[PDB]
């Protein structure tokens, strides 16, 4: 699987958490991902084939 | 359109540090002394004259 882990448009600033989202992870909690929107593109033929 | 706001999270950017240590030290001393006294004494009294 493809890493996730830049939050910027240019891939250089990592996804932070605080202080408490780090202690409720080390106390079992686990993240959730959820899917909101997907962009992408269709093809077409244009006048040059 | 309308916008809701559902959670506020507040993040504190304060530095915690902690520190330890020890130490184990030894010392030596040597001592050299001379002393000098003089003394001077008077005495009078009648024991028998």
């Amino acid at each position: 699987p493809l890493a996730l882990n830049t939050m910027d448009q240019f891939n250089a600033r990592l996804i932070p958490i605080n202080y408490d989202q780090l202690k409720k992870l080390d106390s079992g909690k686990q993240i959730k991902l959820e899917t909101t929107q997907v962009s992408g593109n269709y093809g077409t033929k244009n006048s040059q084939g | 359109v309308g916008v809701g706001m559902e959670n506020l999270i507040i993040s504190t950017n304060e530095h915690a540090s902690s520190d330890q240590g020890k130490t184990v030290s030894r010392a030596t001393t040597n001592s050299k002394t001379d002393a000098n006294t003089v003394g001077v004494s008077i005495s009078a009294g009648y024991q028998n004259g």
